[PDB]
This record gives C-alpha cells, structure tokens and sequence, in this order.
DNA sequence: TTGTGCTTATCGGTAGA
RNA sequence: AGGAGAGGUAG
DNA sequence: TCTACCGATAAGCACAACTACCTCTCCT
C-alpha cells in the first residue's frame, strides 16, 4: 500500500492545561505537515544582473500576508531552504559548487511594482571558474522546478494531516474510560519509495514533540505491516477491530467467536497470508 | 391531510423547511480553511458577498467531494426535522 | 452546470446534487423526472454481483477445514493443527 | 518564458550574455543581428498548481481542507458540544489565538478562547 | 491527422524533456513548425498570428519555443530556400508502405482535402493547433463519447455498405487470382464468382457478426438480432433501438447514466438491465434520423452574405467569425447573428434541406 | 548534538527496560535515570563509547551479554571480525548490536556463518525510540522454559509442529531474544494461548 | 386523459369520482361475504388494467 | 424457408491490346418490393 | 481493457582481495 | 447425439 | 584497482473477473 495511513494519539498531559488538547493538536499538525516552497511564493523570475558568481540570478518574490498566515519568515525559508540543499544535493547533475540564498525586503526591479509589501528571495548560482551554467534552459529546467519541489516546513514524507474525533477508539486507554470521546490524528505518508518504512521515518521526524505524541496507543491503520512493528497479536486486535466495524456498517449483528475464530484461523501462521491461491500455499509450505 | 387547507398548509411547510435546510447547507459550506478570516471574530465587510452569491454555492459543491460530503450531512440533519411532520400532518387510521 | 459547464476556468467532472420538492403523489417535472433516473441507474446495474460469491469461496475454501475436537480444542483437519487452545465463546452452554 | 522578433526579419530571438560588453543582448540565427534588451527580464512566470488539469475534479485533491470539529467544548447559548475551532489572528493582535464557531444549525454562535 | 503534445523523446539529453508540439500524418512523426514553414510560411510572426492563441501563458509560450528549437535543430536552415519540403519528403518516403505520389501531390489529396489551396490548409492546420492550445490551458472543453452531439447512428446505409466493400475485394481477389492462372498458358461471366458474396451476407445474418468498423479481423456482435412476436410492442421496440458498443462487459464508464442530450432524441427513463445496462437505449417517439443531402449547400451560403477564405496567410481576421460545413473552413462571416438568423429564415421558406443543423456559439467565435 | 544526546538517551532507556524485562539483573538507578542526570553524567561528548557495558544474567552469574555500540555507521566484515574475536577472548555467548544503518550483506553472511558458536543480535537505532512491550495493544508475553514447555505438550498431547507459529523476525521475538524451538505464554484481556517459534 | 406529463390534479379525481355517487378517495364500505357482517374500515376498489405473463407453472416443473 | 434477395446486374467491359455479381438481401416494404 | 501476482532483463551499487 | 451466438427468470 | 550478488524499475505472461435455471438459432 502506498497511503500508509497512521493514527496518533495524544499525551494526557495536556489536559491540564486549559483547551490543551486543541493547542497541542494543532502544534502538532503545523510541525509535520509538508508545506511546498511553490505554495508560498507567487512570482518567480530570473533578471540578468550583470568562488566567483555566475549569472543569470534566479528572483522569487513572496508577499508578507502569505507569511504571516503560515506563521514563517524569510529568514526561516531561507534557512529551510539551504539546510533542504545541503540535505540530499543529489540532484542538480551540473557544475554546481555551492549554492548562497540571500534575503532583500526591497529589490532593484522596476519591472513591475504592483505588491508593495512584497519581500524578494535573491538565489545565486556559482560556478567553479566555468560558463557551462551560463544558459538559462538548464537551470530554468533544473533549479526552478527543484526550488518549488523543496518543502519549507514538515517532511516529504508525510502528505497530509488531518484532525478527527472519535468515541471508540481502536486502542483504549488503560484507566480514565470516564473520558467519552477522545481527540487523535491521522497522518498519511508517500509511499514513492519502498527502502525505508513509513513508521521509521515517522518516528525521525517526530524527535522535538516525542513527549507530545502518546506511544503508548500510536499504531499503523494497516494490518500487514503492523505485525512487522507492534507484533502478532496486535495485528490480530486491529483486524478485529476492524472486522467488528465492518460489521456493524453491514447492519448485520454477527457473534464475537466467529470473527475471533476467523482472526485466528487467518494468523495461524505467525503472518497474515492473503485469501488467494499464494496465500493458502504459502501457509500450507 | 384533512382537508385541502390543511394541504395547502403542509405545501407551504415543507417549502419553507427545504428552504431553511439549504440555508444549514450554504452555511456548513463556509467551515474551510480558506473562510478562516471571515469566521473569525472580527469586522469584514464582505457579509453580504457571502449571502448574495447564492448560485455559486451549488457550483462550488458540485466541483468538490468533500464538501459534496459536509452538504449531504447537513441535508440529512435537517431534513430529519422536516420528515418528523408526519407524525403532526398524519392521522392515526393512516395505513402507512 | 447541466449545460456542460457554467464557465467559473472550464471544468470536465461534476458530482450531481439536487433537491426535488415535489413528490410522487403531484407529479414529477420532467427534469426532476431526468434526476431521479439518474439518481437511481445505479441500482438497476449488474456490477459488483460477483464480489459476494468470490469472497464466500475463498473465506469457505480457507475455514471449511476448522473443526472443534473431543479435546475442547480447536484444531484444522490439516495435520491436526491447534487453531485455538479453547473456544473463545462467551458461554453460555459448551 | 519571454519571446521577441527582430525587426530585420520578423523571427525568434534567443537570449545570450557577452563577457565583453557585460549587457543583455537579443540575436537570432537566421540573420546577423544584434538588439539592445529591454528591463533585463529573460524569463517571467507566475506560479500556479495547475499541474493536474482536468483531473482535480474527478479525484479529490483536498486543495481547501476542512476544519476540524471538536467535542469537549460546551456552547453557551445553546446546550451543544460539537464546535468548530481553528487559528486566526485579530483585527490587531499579533500571534495566534484559538477561535470556536457552534456547529449547532439553530444557534450560529462563535466565540473566542 | 493528428497533432500530439508530448514530452520530446528523440535526440533529447535529460536536461531539455520539455513538452513539445508533433505531427502524425502518414506516421512519419514530423515538427509542427517544419510543417508549418513547408506550407507557404515564410516568417515565425505569421506562424505564431495564425495560431492566436490570444492569452497570457508561461507554459504555452514555453511549448511554443521548445518546439521551435526542436525544429531548428532537427533540419539547418529550413528557413530559407525548401529545405523544409526535403526533410518532410524525407520523413514520407522513409515510411515502410510509402505513397506512390510525389511529395508536391501528397500534400494536396492526402492532406485536408477540403481545402484546394495550399495555404489555407497552413491556416487549418494553425487553428487546429490554437484549439489543442486552447484545450491544454482550460479555456476549451474536450469532447466526450457519452454526448450525443458528437456521435452518430448507422442503421442500414453504413453497415451493409462496409460489408458489401470487404465482400467485393474478396471477389476482385479472386477474379484477378483466376485471370493471372488462366491468362498464362473464357466468357467475363465465368471470371466473376457470383456465390462468393452471396454466401458472405447469408453468414453475416445468420451468424450475426458483422465487420470491424477499424479492424479486418475480430467481428464485432450484436448487430443483428431476431424479431419478437409474442406482442406487436415488442416488434415496434425492437425496430427501435440504439445499441453501443464497448471493450468490456463488466465497466464502460459513465454511458450508462443518462446525459441532457438525451432529451427527445432517445429514452431516458427505460433501459434494459443487466449488463447492457444503459447501452441499449430506446428511440424517442419524435425520433428521426437525418440522410444525406444530395443538394450543394456551399452555393447557397455565399448568397446569404458569407465571405470566402483569404488565400494569403500574411492577411488576419479581425472579427470574422469561423464557418466550418461538415468540418471544411469554407469561409467567412462578418456577423454570426444576422448569419445564422438569415440561415434559418431560408430554411423555414424550404430553400434550404430540412435536416440541417446551425450551431453558433461565442465562445469559440465560429 | 544535543538532538542526538537526547536520541542516545532514550535508546538507552529503552534499551535498559528490554534488559530488566529479560532479566538481565538491571540496577534501579539506571531505569530510573533522568535526562539530566544522564546528560550530567555523559561529560561533554559521549563518542558512542560509553554506552558499551556488559550485563549479567540475575539467575545465574556466567551467562554475560554485552552491548556494542560501533564508533561509525555501514559497518564492515572487519569490524564484525574484531568484534567476534572481543567476544572469544571475553568468553560471551551472547551480544547486541546496536548500529544507525542497516549490516553488509557480507557482514550479515558473516554473522549467519558464526550463528552456531555465538548468538548475535542487531537492533537498529530507529526501532529502539519507542519501547515495543509497553504498548496497550501488546498483550502479556511470558516465556516458557524447557520444563514447561514438555509440561504443556504432554497435557494437550500434542507436537512442537502442531503449534501456532511466530516468526524470528517479529518484533516481540527479537525483544524477549527467543531463539528457535521456543514456546511462549500469551494472556489476552480470561483465555490464554501458546505460539511456538520457528 | 392519462398523459403522463400532463396528469389532471388529485382534486380533479376526487370531484370526478365524488360526482360520481361514490366515495372521493376511492374507498367504498363493503361486507364480509364468509360471515355477513360489515367491516369496520373500507377498502379501496378499483378497475385496474393488468396483464398476464408468458411465465407459466408447468413450464418451470422439473 | 428461403432468401428473400434480389439479383444485381451491371455492365463488366474487358478491353485487351451484364453479368451476376451478388444477391442482397430485401428489407419488406423498400423502394422495391412487391 | 484492467487488476494484481509473477518471472526475465537491464542499470548502477559498494565491499573486499 | 455434441458444441458456439443471442435473449430471458429468481436472490 | 577488476568481480560477486543486490536493490529498485521495464516488459511479457498469466488467472480472474458470481450462483441456480430457461428458450431459441446456428453449425460441426
Ligand atoms: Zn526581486
Ligand atoms: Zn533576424
Ligand atoms: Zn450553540
């Protein structure tokens, strides 16, 4: 599967704080959440200016109100952007030495002054003695679409986050079921590619807000590779979890033993085979 | 019904509660992101922009499935006050 | 919207959403008479017909062998291979 | 992404940089001649998402997410606990403060943090 | 004839993968911009007024450059002299089944017959490629196989006719099979085999498969079906059908749901269910089917007030709009509304065919 | 740094609470360490040699394991080397691995060629973030021993095969270091199970 | 007329049928024919138009 | 139980230096039909 | 036509001798 | 006697 | 410094795309 859906729960240590939870549940969607660098600036130009420089400097103009509702800064893009850069810097197969961002409120650019509130992000391509970087095709084919692809905030792993509530959840609290509806959160991950697991990555990324997320309830909305993470049997509660919700959307009232037994019956083998031919053969092997 | 003016009268009902239901619907369509800043507590004064762009709203609800999503619920929550008059308009020798 | 588009960019997909206020007792306006068949040439379709034998086969073709021993146990008639060490039925008779 | 034709020959010209003369310059292949440049713009686009066309409709993108509803919070005019809370700024406050709009058909009350 | 916009393929490093525009006639994969240049175009500001596109767009401007460097690189100066001519009969004899004409034929019956001129198919070809602009921008809709306004029916005049073409190849193979092994080493009536179609059609209407629209092989079914006559309703609905026809039985897409222009041409509200759910569809009771007209409609139109096509690319149109009979630029209009008003005047005096279609639209200008 | 600091300690943590619950004999000072006194006692850079140690089982006091932590990631068939020779010169049976990027193959061949001598273990530094065991949805994981084990087999009379299976490379097998031939004791929350290891 | 599309009004019916001599809606008093007493609600009686089926009974005996 | 068809007949020319071809089946109540 | 499993076939790949 | 093409019934 | 198997991607190559019944019409 390539959605990977997550599931997050929250810590119970924000319930002491007044409206804790919305707070921290918001933090949490703003933290890990990818944000494109496209989504933010509105007009990209390169004006000819003219380790030494070279020319053809690359302008992306980006207004204060966007700013100032995804709560960031130049500074904070500019930092995000070079940090973005020096990260992965396997694409951008050219002569390409080093790569210096610099922020300018007011620029020198009397093409066009219809955004007065509007700050300039000022990208400076060097080349290590060279013309090869002279042309405009390569690096408005190369650099532009690598600039927008670069996310400002979040990681490129995750794709969305959205906030739900619920009363029944799939993994109960221990004490405190007093508590009737709880607040989680639903990640979705990019599974483009398969090298490294979703919830690994996951778990990387979530270092500054560990004691803000509850791992003691977080699991996988899958079944399959969940039992690769949490084992078995929690596999097996999930699956009859989820077994028993679609019962219930059904409008059929089934008994408790039959979907135990079909749980058990279908992870006899330590693994969740398939209901094809492979499958049966493979637990019978 | 009784008579035709108890008729005429469940007409005029359900006409006026289909009207207030797709009223609830046009309002249930403003809970996005991007209606953050008219939400909010504070002096906009595109109040009648909202209310006079009524051809609009079924546009825009047919385009998106989400939202597709939010309308038909608040439809059927405010439809079921709508289906409950026929306990009122209903005598009790109805076969239905 | 029902004349292609309503031109607001030119879209290509639509999800139909209408409100039909008369009923069937007054009598259905030709286009609310075209929104209702609509609706309801879903329900006339052949798909998904196979979904619930397909899956019924293969779920038999998987429990078919589960039997309940003299043991209490629950075992597979391959091998003899323990299922469940005890049903999980909440009473009341075993 | 700009396009020009030069007059001698009404064709397209290429954008090119002389170390020598340090200015924009304009110059086509089928004939030789060379233009002075204008603004010094060699390329202007205004970013857009309008990369999936005629596909955004059919698959939902979720190009203007939901907000999210909670339910711990009790209303004051009426007795509801379903709301509606996101972030926003003031009229001139600065920061983010928590906001809440009833979800109540019949009530249509919103109240801050 | 068929121009694609893809990314370029052929003699592309990674770098430069940028859309480009081509052209599929004869499958010989050649440079819009060539073909362009090949048909009477002598400038890059003609060509770019002929395709007047009339809107602000990074990427078509874009598309537009990277083809002509495209162009440019492909053949070296193509501007100047025929170079451009030489190449695109190049590409033509370079196919496997090459045409017999030359290249100053080909281009004339092979290439948008409609058209005698060979700079007005340059303007056709420079509207076509404004319309595939167009679409790719968002401001044109594509068509749709569910409307029936870009579909049509054949009862009888078309589908026999194909297989009486197919039937009367196969009999002019074998006749000629028979004259070559009886001219080396007889009446013309022993020549022609008289049963070899005869017997074609009695199996085509007993078996029930019928030829292939676009395929020799794989006959396609449910053409012909038989007649019920356990009432005369169901003999007079069986007349009555529209059937399509489509790759899989199990998903066909969104033809099964009624359209809006299914309104007074065929039954929206019954249809078969089952698996031809919403493919067999009911006639309408005020439902005819149009024949074609043996009468010159072009004659007639110059009278009412329209304006032939400029021979001369360099010449644009400033507010003319369109006029395309049966797909053919037969000319020009100065004012479609008193156009298409006198149009219909004529027709309702019966000067004009009953069946005839006037669509007039101002969102397209044509 | 202080990111990884803060990384190192919970893997430690983590890794202390998988010993104590194995019965390795785990001092309470060290389950019960603070990040600050952790950080207090670290000094000024930690090399990843510090957390090297070695553990003795409570029961008895010559089974030892101890814990490798290696200076780079991508580790070699020398380092593997050295590491098994550490081991035979020390006298250990058993040992755990803790590296930041996943073996060589021919580390891993290597390790699986050596399998039968010594028991070695690798655990990478993304799994140990979050403690497995302490999970509501993990059920109670009790390890039987040899005794038992041929106590439960003679009561239902049944084989080893004709168990409920569960692979070596579940987390929970890895965690509890379970090797093949293995039967564990499971209590959902009462009806309890058995899963044999294969 | 029954067009369909062009349907008179309820109202009409009810007139049509109330002049009739008989019940507006359609409902007329009627008796048991077993034990010859009057049922307590009337039944609705009407001349319908039905058809009859090619399906048969000794058709599908196997 | 037979072919309700008409016969066709054209002129077939040979040159060096009305014959039959088919039958078509007849639609009832066409331009020709008795 | 698709929808997934399933077995050849090619691009690079880093590690150890 | 045996096979292929259509239409139809029930859930 | 020259070879081993080893990760992800293209391209064929397969099976599978519901039961229970009834007619007619065409071959072979
Ligand atoms: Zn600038
Ligand atoms: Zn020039
Ligand atoms: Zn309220």
């Amino acid at each position: 599967q390539r959605e990977q859906t997550m599931s997050l729960y929250l810590s119970e240590y924000l319930s002491k704080k007044k409206h804790g939870f919305e707070y921290g549940s918001l933090e949490i969607k703003n933290h890990l959440e990818k944000l494109s660098f496209s989504e933010i600036v509105s007009t990209s130009m390169i004006i000819f200016s003219p380790v030494p420089l070279s020319p053809w400097v690359c302008h992306f103009h980006i207004s204060e109100k966007v700013l100032k509702r995804k709560q960031l800064s130049a500074e904070s893009v500019v930092s995000s952007l070079n940090e973005q850069y020096k990260s992965r810097n396997r694409e951008l197969k050219l002569d390409i030495v080093d790569l210096d961002i610099q922020n300018t409120n007011h620029c020198s650019s009397d093409d066009q002054a219809m955004k007065d509130d509007n700050v300039c992000i000022t990208v400076t391509v060097v080349e290590a003695s060279k013309h090869s970087v002279l042309e405009l095709d390569a690096i408005r084919l190369v650099l532009i679409p690598f600039l927008l692809d670069s996310p400002v905030k979040g990681d490129q792993g995750i794709k969305k986050v959205n906030i739900l509530w619920t009363d029944r959840p799939k993994a109960p609290k221990r004490n405190g079921n007093h508590l009737a509806g709880e607040l989680y959160l639903k990640v979705t991950m990019y599974g483009d590619r398969g090298k490294r697991n979703c919830w690994t990555a996951l778990l990387e990324t979530c270092l500054p807000i560990m004691d803000m997320i509850d791992w003691g309830r977080s699991h996988p909305d899958n079944i399959r590779q969940c039992c690769s993470v949490y084992g078995i049997d929690a596999g097996r509660s999930i699956f009859v979890a989820n077994l028993e919700s679609a019962v219930s959307d059904t409008g059929k009232e089934i008994l408790r033993e039959h979907l135990l037994l079909v749980a058990d019956s279908l992870s006899v083998t330590g693994e969740f085979v398939a209901l094809n031919a492979k499958g049966w053969s493979k637990q019978r092997q | 019904s009784s008579d035709l003016q108890s008729r005429k009268n469940l007409t005029e009902e359900i006409s006026y509660g289909l009207r207030e239901a797709e009223q609830v619907c046009n309002k249930q369509q403003l809970m996005v992101e991007s209606w953050r800043d008219f939400l909010a507590v504070n002096g906009e004064d595109k109040e009648e922009d909202s209310v006079s762009d009524l051809a609009r709203f079924c546009y825009e609800r047919q385009k998106s499935a989400t939202l597709s999503e939010l309308a038909v619920s608040a439809f059927k929550d405010a439809y079921r006050d709508v289906q409950a008059l026929a306990y009122r308009y209903g005598d009790q020798s109805n076969s239905f | 919207p029902l004349r292609g588009a309503k031109g607001k960019t030119t879209t290509e997909s639509y999800v139909p959403y209408g409100v039909i206020e008369n009923s069937f007792l007054t009598g259905l306006n030709p286009l609310e008479s075209f929104v209702h068949s609509v609706t309801s040439r879903d329900s006339s379709f052949s798909g998904n017909a196979d979904l619930p034998g397909t899956l019924s086969r293969r779920l038999m073709f998987f429990m078919r062998d589960i039997y309940a021993a003299y043991d209490g146990t629950v075992r597979n008639s391959f091998g003899n291979q323990l299922v469940q060490f005890t049903y999980e039925t909440d009473g009341p008779v075993e | 992404s700009t396009m020009k034709f030069c007059r001698e020959c009404n064709n397209i010209l290429y954008p090119k940089e002389d170390k020598e003369q340090k200015i924009l310059l304009y110059a086509c292949r089928n004939c030789d001649h060379q233009e002075v440049a204008d603004n010094s713009c060699v390329y202007r686009n205004e970013v857009h998402h309008s990369v999936s066309e005629r596909t955004q409709i059919l698959t939902d993108v979720a190009s203007d997410p939901t907000l999210p509803r909670t339910k711990a919070v009790r209303c004051s005019k009426c007795q509801h606990r379903e709301a509606v809370f996101f972030q926003a700024t003031a009229r001139g406050e600065e920061g983010m403060t928590l906001f809440f709009v009833c979800c109540n058909p019949n009530c249509g009350h919103r109240w801050r943090e | 004839f068929i121009v694609r916009l893809s990314e370029n393929e052929k003699a592309e490093d990674y770098k430069r993968r940028e859309k480009v525009l081509t052209v599929y006639f004869l499958s010989t994969e050649i440079p819009v911009w060539l073909l362009f240049f090949a048909l009477g175009v002598s400038s890059d500001k003609e060509a770019m007024d002929l395709i007047a596109f009339d809107g602000d767009d990074a990427s078509i401007t874009n598309s537009l450059i990277a083809s002509i460097h495209v162009a440019d690189a492909v053949c070296e100066a193509f501007r100047c002299g025929n170079n451009a001519l030489t190449y695109v009969e190049q590409q033509i004899k370079s196919t496997k089944f090459p045409p017999a004409e030359s290249v100053d034929e080909c281009l004339h019956l092979y290439l948008f017959p409609g058209l005698q001129s060979l700079k007005k198919k340059a303007r056709f070809l420079g509207y076509m490629v404004k319309c595939l602009l167009n679409s790719y921008a968002g401001k044109r809709k594509c068509e749709n196989r569910d409307s029936f306004r870009n579909k049509r029916i054949e009862l009888a005049g078309e589908l026999l006719e194909r297989e009486i073409r197919v039937h009367l190849a196969h009999a002019r193979r074998k006749m000629t099979r028979a004259m070559q092994k009886h001219l080396s080493g007889k009446p013309i009536e022993h020549y022609l085999d008289a049963s070899v179609i005869t017997n074609g059609l009695s199996r085509a209407f007993s078996t029930g498969a019928w030829s292939h629209p676009f395929r020799k092989m794989e006959r396609v079914s449910g053409v012909v079906a038989n007649l019920g006559r356990a009432n005369p309703l169901q003999t007079l609905i069986d007349l009555r059908r529209t059937r399509q026809q489509v790759l899989y039985t199990g998903k066909v897409g969104d033809a099964r749901y009624p359209h809006p222009s299914h309104w007074g041409r065929v039954c929206f509200l019954s249809t078969p269910d089952g698996e031809n759910c919403g493919l067999v569809k009911n006639m309408s009771l005020l439902g005819l089917v149009s024949t074609q007209s043996l009468e010159s409609v072009v004659e007639k139109l110059f009278a009412c007030g329209m304006e032939e096509l400029m021979d001369d690319t360099c010449t644009p149109l400033f507010g003319k709009h369109k006029v395309l009979l049966n797909g053919d630029w037969v000319g020009l209009c100065a004012d479609s509304e008193s156009f298409v008003a006198e149009l219909k005047s004529r027709r309702r005096q019966s000067e004009l065919p009953r069946e005839m279609e006037i669509k007039r639209d101002k969102d397209d200008n044509e | 740094t202080e990111e990884e600091l803060k990384r190192l300690y919970r893997i430690q943590k983590t890794l202390m609470q998988m010993l104590r619950d194995r019965g390795y004999f785990i001092a309470d000072s060290e389950l019960t360490m603070t990040k600050q006194q952790f950080i207090r006692k670290h000094g000024d850079n930690m090399k990843r040699e510090d957390l090297v140690t070695l553990k003795a089982k409570r029961n008895d006091n010559s089974d030892q394991l101890y814990i490798f932590f290696p200076d780079e990631a991508k580790v070699g068939v020398k380092t593997m080397k050295m590491y098994t020779n550490r081991m035979k010169s020390e006298n250990v049976f058993r040992a755990i691995l803790v590296v930041q990027q996943n073996l060589t193959p021919f580390a891993r061949t290597c390790i699986s060629e050596i399998s039968s001598k010594f028991h070695l273990e690798v655990f990478q530094e993304a799994e140990m973030l979050v403690n497995i065991k302490e999970h509501v949805l993990v059920p109670e994981h009790q390890v039987l021993t040899t005794e038992e084990k041929k106590t439960l087999l003679e009561r239902y009379t049944v084989k080893e095969t004709q168990l409920p299976r569960i692979q070596v490379t579940d987390p929970i097998a890895r965690y509890f270091g379970l090797k093949r031939g293995q039967v564990v004791k499971i209590i959902r929350p009462r009806y309890v199970t058995y899963r044999y290891v294969v | 007329h029954a067009t369909p599309f062009s349907t008179p009004g309820v109202t009409e019916i009810t007139e049509q049928l109330h002049r009739a001599g008989f019940s507006r809606w359609g409902n007329e008093r009627v008796y048991n024919g077993r034990s010859g007493e009057m049922m307590r609600s009337m039944i609705f009686m009407g001349p319908t138009f039905y058809q009859r089926l090619v399906h048969m009974s000794e058709d599908k005996v196997k | 139980n037979m072919t309700y068809s008409a016969r066709i007949k054209v002129n077939v020319q040979v040159e060096v230096f009305d014959i039959l071809i088919g039958s078509i089946p007849v639609m009832v109540k066409s331009i020709l039909c008795k």
